[PDB]
């Protein structure tokens, strides 16, 4: 398993790297999302995470987007699951 | 419910209510006028 | 606005050593900056905090502020005209915000005076009342005035009470 | 030049406490009420709260206003 | 030019008398 | 004496260093001056106000030590 | 500048609230009207009326003695460090990390200690060792103060 | 001669000698009974 | 020999919000009402002195009860919180990837007033304040490979403290226990040991086993996180779990009939650390709180419940007993079943020592991946875990003396252990006091004659190393012993417990994980220092404790009570008598103590183990500084509190400037602190009536009477301030130093 897993590293690697990336300006953006005009007072009236999730956002929908971009077949994505009950309160 | 009130009313949680607001608007006000080191003229 | 020179100070506006510091922290951005790729969000934050500064040294040399050898602004407390949004204008803004918080007070620690148990009310205070008297507290400097010339500011000598000396 | 200034200062700063010290111990040991009675002496005496009062509202003003200088520089 | 020994020596028998006029102070000081 | 002839290259003497703790290294250190032994550097200022009031040699200073010997006696 | 010198006006006018205070409170207070029957300096009049730690006249100048300390000391910080400064030349540094508390954290106690504290160490010594053991000497006097 | 001699007694003098029996001295008489 | 059973009362507290309106309801002086403002204080102080407020152990056993419901549900949020920031405010994903270069951080600020300089490139392509907790290790070490896993427990943790706060309303308000309830403390320790341990560490075992240990294997590979099959896929996928792992192809058949030498590729004993990841072998973890389980499991049944196998605690207490004790450990059975403070001061004891170990085998055997390198969290950790140690036993004192003036009864301690203890307690103060004082002697005089052999230019007098040898030739007898441990007295073990005793230094990326550690003269008078502060902490304590009830000074001091300021300025001053005031200055001294610790910890590491290996032999941070500076209080002023403040003053204008800040102000919190400390009440009442009167000058007399605090509230604040001033100061100190330096 570890050989085939290790050569799929080798062959996603950039593709995972962009994931990590993007994950990591999402998290990073959800500090600046009314400062930079993300989320302001009308999208984010609900949780806005639910807006990245449903609605749109610069870069925390852009993870939302690539997080289960280009996963194994068959199994459910690592970064997320096939579905879920909606994050409490959107937090 | 209106002892809450009451208990609301008490000295601890009126003041972490003040200030919590209080702070509130100093920082919105330094977000949408900020660095202001005098009053401009 | 264009400020004379006082007390040997040039104006920051005019100032090369002004110009100096706001060179060197936006270039202490750019560095922060380049290790970031533009498309990621620190890029983005990191410029947004670069136009943050631009606009902050604009804003400071045009708020008419004299900077020294430093390079960094000097307030003028003295009365000057030319510098009164240094001292006076917020000095007054905090002189009446402070005399609204004390008046205020004042008003709210008379009338719980009067209530059948002052303590009791000192710590669960009265929201409905409190809130009346701080915003008949916006008139502080006027009902402070009527209460010095009526005397019933301050309490009389004998009244209060005193060490035996 | 340096040493000079240090010693001045200390010393100064210490006979000015025993020069306090030293009134106080006039007040205690010395001090006539009846003698001084309505001299500026015993009008400190009856005053001593406005001093003391006002002593403390400069010292509150001077400690806040400076602090805060410096913390927010 | 270094003090000649005769200077340090006279110097510091008038200090031993000094010190000697210095008890007696002291003795009449506990009287 | 020599700090007169050059008071901005002459560390003032203070008085020689007598300590049986010392070992090689410190006493081979605090020799400063023109001192042959281990010496304090005076920061009193001494010198500078002995040699502004005339004083110049060490027999001036011996000569007022031993009057204010005797004044105190 | 103006910074330490209002630092400066604190400490005389805190100094002088202490001492004021204890002279003429030495004679009686609330807490203790009956003060002057008591002496200059005596311990205190027992835990009740709440306590009474450091009532005394005596306690008031123990009490403005530190306060005495950090205003002279204060001063004498400010004549060392605006003096050093022009001593090398150089007064911009003073008047630049004078502003703020960590200037003179970083750019005159911090920076100005490392020949002191170098004075003796594993690689032999220098004629400051002595000062470098009176240092660390009153840094042990003032915790057994403490 | 002065400079080679005097420093090596009195130091000792001053901080070991006189220290002791000045020491003891107020002890004899901190100690002395009132009679 | 009565029976264990579940007991309760029926709704015996209605919920109602009227207690809330009315505060100080739960004592009689202060439910009448504020007269003066050393009621507020009051207030607070007795909050949670549940013995002071009700007569019967009944009440006060649920409120405890509740109370610690409601202590863990705090501690459930805290954790929801941590997990939920790990995952929506932290660069744990791409930390994944690149764990020895990209620094963890969990913790994004809002750019409001120029605050985000804070936000400091920790790499990853992400911004924030690097975090020391050692979050990302643990979680690494557990499994998680997804921000979703650390989203889903950190709901969990909130459902949990809802859980637990509902748990705590329903053992106050709806199924309060009786009294007989609470004491029954051997079916405690039977499900305490068996079930709260026991099944715990089993269960953690199973995790280990079949998450951590299967997608921690693959890390260590090097597959990447985003590829690895998800955790269910390996527990449920026998076939995927026996691929990493050729055991479980043969099921729980080598378990169920001792064959479980077929386990042992991953149930190891191999000892010492993983040398890609710095951390121990996951596989010997897994062991271990297996092993940990099974101990446990099998010792939680030593206490006789409801069938008659079984101890009971009482009879093994009272029959030990002897020649020199008396009637021995007779009645202490009923001072730990009818004393909460008892109790309570034995387990913050223990609960301190441990969290003492937990530090020091940490540091030396780094139980997570990437965590030895980091040095950051691990100094952190170190330095946290102590200081709760220090406070622990702190607080352990107290209670003691808590329950030695309250709940000690002399009718029922009649020739026990207990009173043979107060029946000689000036024996053992005066021997401690001796012990205490001979320690600071010889060993400040080590430092000390060495400051001044060195002054006076004489290192061949001094006691360092190369002048004076102090070896500390036990230390190193044991260092021994342990390195040639894996041959001779632990021949299965494949390596030792810790590199720290000898050999193979452990590198990870450059950076030393783990380095054996050397002991010298300069580590022996460090160690009789730290000895010397504890003894001097424990002669503090112990004669609060001892003498909590009286004294030749004061005979009638039980009645006083545990927390009173003194009794008065006779018998030539009586200041600070209460064991209250023992514990001030036992917990000034237990600071003090663990200031050299950390100071210790922080310099050695740096020195002699903490750096980077090049090929050419190690770089240590400090280059090896610790064993010819550290016999110096010099040295440690100008080698390690001089030298190593560099990072922490010149961080302004980096993302260390909140260091800088914090250290100042918590430099400005201790001296704030001495003013408390060195002052008295009767000058700050003064003080207040001449405010007073200003205020009465102007008709703003407040109802409530200003007063002064309390002489005991006043050496409370005292200590409080400069515990918390001198303990921020070290924290922003190491901090900045050991992030800057890496
Ligand atoms: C960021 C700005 C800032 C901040 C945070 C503070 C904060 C503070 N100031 Mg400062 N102050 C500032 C700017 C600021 N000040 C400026 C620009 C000025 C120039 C006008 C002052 C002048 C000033 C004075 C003169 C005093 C303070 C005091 C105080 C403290 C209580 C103030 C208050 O409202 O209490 C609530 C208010 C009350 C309880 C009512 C009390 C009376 C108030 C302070 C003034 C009203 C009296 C009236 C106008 C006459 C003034 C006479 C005066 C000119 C001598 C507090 C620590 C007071 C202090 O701590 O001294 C002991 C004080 O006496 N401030
Ligand atoms: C011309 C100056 C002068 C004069 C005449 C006096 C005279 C007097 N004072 Mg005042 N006083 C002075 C200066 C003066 N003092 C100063 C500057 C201070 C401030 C520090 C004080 C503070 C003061 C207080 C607080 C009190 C007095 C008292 C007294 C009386 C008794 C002194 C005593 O108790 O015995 C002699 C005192 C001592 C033996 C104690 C000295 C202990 C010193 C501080 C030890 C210092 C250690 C040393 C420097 C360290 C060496 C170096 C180290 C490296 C080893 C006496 C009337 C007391 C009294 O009852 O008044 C009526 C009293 O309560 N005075
Ligand atoms: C750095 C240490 C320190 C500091 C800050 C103070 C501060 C003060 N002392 Mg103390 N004192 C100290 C050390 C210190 N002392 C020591 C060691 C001694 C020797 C025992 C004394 C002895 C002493 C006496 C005997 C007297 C004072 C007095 C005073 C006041 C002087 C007036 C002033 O400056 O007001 C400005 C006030 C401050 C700087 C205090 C801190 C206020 C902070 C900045 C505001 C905090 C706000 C912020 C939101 C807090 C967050 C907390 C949050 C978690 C709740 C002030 C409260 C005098 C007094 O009462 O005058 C009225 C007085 O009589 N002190
Ligand atoms: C130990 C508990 C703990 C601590 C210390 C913090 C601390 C913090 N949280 Mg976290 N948080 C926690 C538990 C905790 N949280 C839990 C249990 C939840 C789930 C209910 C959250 C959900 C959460 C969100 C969704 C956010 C924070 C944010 C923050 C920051 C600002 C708080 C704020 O909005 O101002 C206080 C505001 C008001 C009182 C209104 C601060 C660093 C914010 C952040 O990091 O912004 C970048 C943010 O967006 N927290
Ligand atoms: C298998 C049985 C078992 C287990 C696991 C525990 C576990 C615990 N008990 Mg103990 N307890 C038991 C049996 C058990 N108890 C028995 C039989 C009695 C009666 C003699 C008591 C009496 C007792 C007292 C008097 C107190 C505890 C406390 C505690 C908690 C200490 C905090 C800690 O270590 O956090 C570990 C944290 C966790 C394991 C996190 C999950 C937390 C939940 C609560 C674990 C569930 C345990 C529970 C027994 C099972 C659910 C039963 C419920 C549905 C009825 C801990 C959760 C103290 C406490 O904190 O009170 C709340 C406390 O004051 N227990
Ligand atoms: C608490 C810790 C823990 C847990 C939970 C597990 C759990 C598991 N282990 Mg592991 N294991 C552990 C510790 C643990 N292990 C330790 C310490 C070791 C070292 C010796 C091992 C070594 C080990 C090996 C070598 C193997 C396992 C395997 C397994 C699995 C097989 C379970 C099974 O069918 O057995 C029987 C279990 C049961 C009979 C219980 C099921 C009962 C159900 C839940 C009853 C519910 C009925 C309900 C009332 C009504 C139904 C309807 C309702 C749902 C609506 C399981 C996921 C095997 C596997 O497949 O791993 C990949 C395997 O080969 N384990
Ligand atoms: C398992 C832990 C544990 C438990 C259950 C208790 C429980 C209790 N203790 Mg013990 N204690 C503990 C640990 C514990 N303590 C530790 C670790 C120490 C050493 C410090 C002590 C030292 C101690 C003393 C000395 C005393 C008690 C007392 C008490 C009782 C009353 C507490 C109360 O209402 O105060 C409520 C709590 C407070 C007033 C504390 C307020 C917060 C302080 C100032 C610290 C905050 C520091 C903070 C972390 C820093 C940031 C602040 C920020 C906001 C700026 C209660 C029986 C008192 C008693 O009468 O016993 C019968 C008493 O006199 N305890
Ligand atoms: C650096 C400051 C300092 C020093 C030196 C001491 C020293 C001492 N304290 Mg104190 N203490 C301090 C600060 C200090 N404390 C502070 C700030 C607190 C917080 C309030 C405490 C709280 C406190 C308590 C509550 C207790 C102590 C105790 C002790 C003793 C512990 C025994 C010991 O150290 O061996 C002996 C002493 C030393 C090693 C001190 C240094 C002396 C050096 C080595 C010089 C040796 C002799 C030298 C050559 C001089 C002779 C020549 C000379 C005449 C010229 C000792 C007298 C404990 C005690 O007395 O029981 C034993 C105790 O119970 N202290
Ligand atoms: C306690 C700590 C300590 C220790 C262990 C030492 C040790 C030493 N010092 Mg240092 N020193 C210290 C503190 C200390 N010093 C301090 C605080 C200072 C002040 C700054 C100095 C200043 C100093 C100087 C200036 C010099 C030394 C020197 C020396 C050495 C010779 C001293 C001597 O002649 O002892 C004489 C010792 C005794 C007469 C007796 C010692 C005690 C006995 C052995 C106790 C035995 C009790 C026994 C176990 C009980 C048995 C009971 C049984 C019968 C029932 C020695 C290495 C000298 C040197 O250069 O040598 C290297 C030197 O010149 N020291
Ligand atoms: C500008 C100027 C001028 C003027 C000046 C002046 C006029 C000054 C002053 C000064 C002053 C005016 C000062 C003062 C000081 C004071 C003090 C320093 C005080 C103190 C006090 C005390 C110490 C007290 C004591 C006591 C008591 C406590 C009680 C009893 C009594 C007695 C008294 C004993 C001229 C032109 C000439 C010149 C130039 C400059
Ligand atoms: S506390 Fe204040 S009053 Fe009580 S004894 Fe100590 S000093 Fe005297």
């Amino acid at each position: 398993l570890t050989a085939d897993l290790l050569a799929r590293t080798e062959a996603n690697k950039s593709l995972n790297d962009q994931k990590r990336a993007a994950t990591s300006s999402a998290n990073f953006e959800r500090s600046r999302l009314v400062t930079d005009g993300f989320c302001q007072f009308p999208q984010n009236i609900f949780g806005c995470q639910n807006a990245a999730e449903k609605g749109s956002v610069k870069f925390l929908s852009d993870d939302m987007a690539i997080e289960c971009e280009g996963t194994a077949d068959g199994k459910t994505c690592s970064s997320k699951a096939p579905g879920a009950y909606p994050s409490f309160l959107g937090l | 419910m209106k002892n809450f009130q009451i208990y609301l009313s008490t000295a601890p949680v009126l003041a972490a209510v003040w200030f919590t607001v209080l702070a509130g608007i100093l920082i919105e006000l330094n977000r949408f006028f900020p660095d202001a080191l005098s009053f401009p003229l | 606005r264009d400020v004379q020179p006082y007390a040997g100070l040039t104006p920051c506006k005019t100032s090369k050593a002004f110009a100096k510091r706001e060179k060197t922290e936006l270039k202490a951005l750019e560095k922060r900056l380049k290790k970031y790729d533009p498309e990621s969000a620190p890029a983005l934050a990191l410029q947004a905090t670069m136009e943050k500064t631009k606009t902050r040294f604009a804003n400071y040399g045009e708020s008419g502020l004299l900077c020294g050898k430093d390079g960094l602004p000097h307030l003028i407390v003295d009365g000057n005209l030319e510098h009164l949004g240094e001292f006076a204008i917020p000095g007054l803004g905090f002189l009446y915000v402070a005399g609204w918080i004390g008046y205020a007070g004042r008003s709210y620690i008379q009338e719980n005076k009067t209530a059948s148990k002052p303590t009791e009310g000192e710590i669960i205070i009265d929201v409905p009342k409190a809130l009346g008297l701080m915003f008949q507290a916006g008139a502080w400097p006027l009902l402070a005035g009527l209460e010095l010339k009526n005397g019933t500011l301050t309490a009389p000598e004998s009244e209060i009470t005193v060490s035996p000396r | 030049q340096a040493a000079l200034y240090s010693h001045h200062q200390y010393i100064a700063g210490f006979i000015m406490c025993g020069a306090f010290a030293h009134g106080a111990i006039f007040f205690i040991r010395d001090y006539d009420p009846e003698a001084n009675k309505g001299n500026v002496l015993a009008r400190m005496l009856e005053h001593k709260e406005a001093i003391i009062s006002h002593l403390s509202w400069v010292s509150l003003f001077l400690g806040f206003h400076t602090l805060g200088l410096y913390v927010h520089n | 030019m270094p003090l000649s020994d005769t200077q340090v020596f006279t110097a510091l028998f008038v200090a031993l008398i000094t010190g000697i006029l210095s008890l007696r102070l002291g003795t009449q000081l506990y009287k | 004496e020599k700090w007169g002839e050059d008071p901005l290259h002459v560390r003032p003497i203070a008085h020689t260093i007598w300590d049986p703790h010392f070992g090689q290294p410190a006493v081979e250190a605090f020799t400063r001056g023109g001192a042959s032994a281990p010496v304090n550097i005076a920061y009193s200022g001494v010198y500078q106000w002995w040699y502004t009031i005339g004083m110049r040699t060490n027999v001036d200073l011996y000569n007022g030590s031993l009057f204010l010997l005797f004044v105190a006696g | 500048d103006f910074l330490v010198h209002h630092a400066i006006a604190l400490g005389l006018h805190t100094t002088t609230l202490i001492l004021v205070k204890g002279a003429l409170d030495a004679r009686g207070s609330k807490l203790m009207p009956d003060k002057k029957d008591f002496g200059y300096s005596f311990p205190c009049d027992g835990p009740g009326r709440g306590g009474t730690c450091d009532i005394s006249a005596w306690d008031a100048f123990y009490l403005a003695v530190f306060w005495e300390l950090n205003t002279v000391s204060w001063t004498v910080f400010y004549f060392h460090w605006k003096h050093l400064a022009l001593w090398q030349g150089n007064s911009a540094q003073f008047d630049e990390s004078s502003t703020y508390i960590m200037g003179w954290l970083r750019d005159y106690l911090w920076l100005n200690s490392s020949q002191l504290i170098n004075g003796y160490n594993p690689f032999g010594m220098n004629s400051l060792s002595v000062w470098a053991w009176m240092f660390l000497f009153g840094h042990l006097i003032y915790a057994t103060g403490f | 001669m002065a400079a080679s001699l005097l420093p090596s007694i009195f130091v000792p003098l001053v901080g070991l000698v006189f220290p002791a029996v000045a020491m003891a001295s107020l002890f004899l008489y901190i100690e002395k009974e009132q009679v | 020999i009565k029976t264990v059973k579940i007991v309760v009362d029926r709704d015996p507290v209605p919920t109602s919000f009227e207690k809330w309106a009315k505060p100080g309801h739960f004592s009689r002086t202060l439910a009448k009402g504020p007269a003066t403002t050393t009621w507020v204080w009051d207030l607070h102080a007795d909050a949670h002195d549940f013995d002071s407020h009700t007569t019967d152990l009944e009440d006060i056993s649920r409120k405890v009860f509740s109370a610690h419901f409601g202590q863990l549900g705090v501690i459930f949020i805290w954790l929801s919180g941590m997990y939920f920031h790990g995952a929506r405010f932290s660069n744990y994903e791409a930390w994944l990837s690149d764990p020895t270069h990209i620094k963890p951080s969990a913790q994004v600020v809002w750019p409001i007033v120029g605050q985000e300089i804070l936000n400091g490139d920790v790499g990853g392509g992400f911004q924030g304040v690097q975090i020391t907790s050692g979050f990302f290790q643990l979680w690494r070490g557990s499994g998680i490979t997804s921000e979703l896993q650390l989203y889903s427990t950190a709901i969990g943790a909130l459902i949990c403290a809802g859980l637990m706060f509902f748990a705590g309303w329903w053992h106050y308000h709806k199924a309060a226990p009786k009294l007989e309830w609470f004491q029954n403390v051997e079916s405690m320790m039977n499900h305490h040991l068996a079930g709260l341990l026991g099944l715990g560490s089993l269960a953690w075992a199973g995790h280990q086993i079949h998450i951590a240990l299967p997608v921690n294997t693959l890390l260590d590979a090097g597959v990447d996180p985003k590829e690895i099959p998800l955790p269910h896929e390996f527990m449920l996928n026998r076939a995927l779990m026996a691929e990493l792992y050729p055991s479980f192809a043969k099921g729980l058949t080598p378990f169920f009939t001792f064959n479980w030498t077929e386990y042992s590729d991953f149930l190891t004993f191999r000892g010492g650390l993983n040398p890609v990841t710095g951390g121990l072998w996951l596989t010997d973890m897994a062991h271990h709180h297996l092993a940990i389980a099974v101990l446990f499991l099998v010792a939680g049944h030593q206490y006789r419940t409801n069938w008659g196998i079984g101890h009971s605690m009482k009879e093994i207490l009272e029959a030990h007993k002897g020649p020199f004790t008396g009637e021995g450990h007779k009645g202490l059975y009923e001072i730990l079943t009818t004393s909460w403070h008892a109790q309570l001061a034995i387990n913050l004891a223990l609960m301190g020592s441990l969290s003492i170990i937990v530090s020091h085998h940490m540091y030396s055997m780094p139980p997570y991946p990437y965590l030895a390198t980091d040095y950051g969290t691990q100094l952190s950790l170190f330095t946290h875990h102590m200081w709760i140690g220090g406070f622990c036993i702190c607080g352990a004192a107290a209670h003691a003396a808590i329950f030695m003036v309250r709940d000690y009864d002399p009718a029922t301690n009649y020739n026990n252990v207990l009173d043979r203890v107060l029946r000689h307690r000036d024996a053992i103060i005066s021997h401690l006091n001796w012990v205490c004082i001979f320690l600071g002697f010889h060993s400040f005089g080590l430092y000390i004659h060495n400051d001044t052999m060195s002054a006076l230019g004489r290192p061949q007098d001094m006691f360092s190393d190369t002048a004076i040898q102090l070896q500390p030739i036990f230390a190193q007898f044991v260092q021994h012993t342990h390195a040639l441990a894996p041959e001779l007295t632990a021949p299965t073990a494949a390596g030792s417990t810790s590199a720290s005793w000898g050999g193979d230094i452990v590198a990870v990326g450059g950076k030393i994980a783990m380095m054996p550690i050397s002991l010298g003269t300069s580590d022996f008078m460090v160690h009789h220092i730290h000895a010397f502060t504890i003894h001097v902490t424990v002669l503090i304590l112990l004669k609060g404790v001892l003498f909590a009830r009286s004294s030749r000074l004061i005979p009638d001091k039980a009645n006083l009570g545990f927390r009173f300021p003194c009794d008065g300025p006779g018998r030539g001053g009586t200041c600070q008598v209460s064991a209250w005031d023992h514990v001030f200055l036992g917990l000034f001294w237990m600071y003090n103590s663990i200031s050299i610790v950390i100071f210790h910890f922080s310099w050695k590491m740096q020195s002699d183990v903490w750096g980077s290996v090049t090929g050419n032999g190690v770089s240590h941070i400090t280059g090896g500084n610790f064993a010819q500076s550290a016999n110096t209080i010099n040295g440690w002023l100008r080698d390690f509190l001089w030298a190593q403040s560099s990072q922490v003053i010149q961080s302004y204008g980096s993302a260390l400037s909140a260091y800088g800040l914090i250290f100042l102000g918590a430099h400005f919190i201790w001296a704030f602190s001495l003013m408390f400390l060195f002052s008295g009440r009767g000058y700050w009442q003064e003080l207040i009536e001449s405010i007073v009167w200003a205020h009465n000058k102007l008709k703003v007399a407040p109802a409530i009477q200003p007063r002064a605090l309390s002489i005991t509230q006043g050496r409370a604040v005292g200590v409080a301030h400069y515990l918390l001033g001198g303990i921020a100061t070290t924290w922003s100190f190491f901090l900045a130093r050991i992030i800057a330096v890496g």
